[PDB]
């Protein structure tokens, strides 16, 4: 895709430092090739060895918005309760939505119930959903139904009371 | 097995609440039966014969006058008016002594709930004056969504005194 990739056969702690330089023995291609030292060029030097990043937390979602600027997020897994306030605060700060489902166990006005905690905290960006089956797919069709709006047409602001889902 | 009756609530025979109008035709029928209205309960405002009877009794004189009033096809209510019933002490007004009564001015339900939700503990000092002044602390409002709930919590909080919401 318009990029010229040069990769040594050896893997691990082998460096292709040179930005194609210049040979005194001919007419260069380096300058026109656009991979000179002065020319902007990414040169990821070979890493030492295989690396083992420790398991991040779902809070590591910070990275995702760091690189994509999404606005509606999910998680395949269920978000564990202790992480709920953290991800809620993240949603409030990083200016996006986060749809999450819960089974009937979280049906209470109790503080111990994380969703009621969200309500009392005003963490309004952390949308909470119900599925007796705990159908995580229910988040998808939810996220896929709210966000369909263009914000340039005449009348397009939709609620979600009684909307067809999948 | 969910129902319509939660998203489209349809019912029958609900009496629209009546308020004292500035209108000229807010007429009065003064009665002489201490059965339902006291000196303090000096009057009561009505818009439907049905409610009139359901407060007095369809067998009551006041009920019959209400019917004869409400049957005139041009009805004062048709011109944005109300019926009222008063009370004058025809007979020996017995007034049973009641208890000391305390009322909050703040009718606003909405504003109260979040403040109660945020506060975990509580503190509260009433005096029934029946002895030791009360020292009431263990108050939680986190699980409250409606005024009735804080009411009942207060009830369980104050000895010798029932609390409620009207």
């Amino acid at each position: 895709n318009g990029y010229f990739k040069v990769t040594s056969s050896t893997t691990g702690a082998t460096s292709l430092l040179s930005y194609l330089g210049v040979a005194t023995s001919g007419t260069d291609i380096s300058a026109v090739l656009g991979m000179n030292s002065e020319s902007g060029a990414v040169l990821t030097q070979g890493t030492d060895q295989v690396v083992l990043p420790a398991e991040t937390k779902l809070e590591g979602i910070t990275a995702i918005k760091s690189e994509v600027n999404i606005k509606g997020a999910m998680f395949i897994d269920q978000i564990l309760d202790a992480d709920i306030p953290g991800i809620a605060s993240f949603a409030g700060a990083n200016n996006m939505l986060v749809y999450e489902v819960f089974d009937t166990g979280y049906l209470s006005k109790n503080v111990s119930n994380p969703v009621w905690a969200v309500k009392l905290a005003g963490q309004s960006n952390f949308r909470c959903l119900l599925s007796k089956s705990g159908n995580r797919k229910f988040a998808a069709t939810y996220m896929a139904r709210m966000h369909t709006v263009l914000f340039s047409g005449q009348n397009t602001a939709i609620t979600m009371q009684l909307k067809e889902l999948s | 097995m969910a129902s319509i009756s939660e998203v489209i609530r349809v019912s029958l025979q609900q009496e629209g609440r009546a308020i004292a109008p500035d209108n000229m035709n807010a007429v009065g029928i003064i009665t002489g039966n201490q059965g339902v209205l006291s000196t303090a309960d000096r009057y009561r405002i009505y818009r439907t014969a049905a409610a009139v009877a359901s407060d007095f009794g369809a067998s009551s004189q006041e009920s019959a006058f209400a019917n004869t009033f409400f049957d005139t096809t041009p009805n004062p209510i048709s011109a944005g008016g109300v019926l009222v019933i008063g009370y004058w002490r025809s007979a020996s007004e017995t007034v049973a002594a009641t208890s000391a009564t305390l009322v909050s001015e703040q009718t606003s339900e909405s504003v109260l709930i979040p403040l109660l939700n945020a506060i975990n503990d509580g503190s509260f000092t009433i005096t029934v004056d029946g002895g030791t002044e009360q020292e009431v602390t263990a108050l939680d409002f986190t699980g409250v969504s409606e005024l009735s709930e804080v009411a009942t919590i207060l009830n369980s909080a104050i000895t010798g005194a029932t609390v409620s919401e009207d």
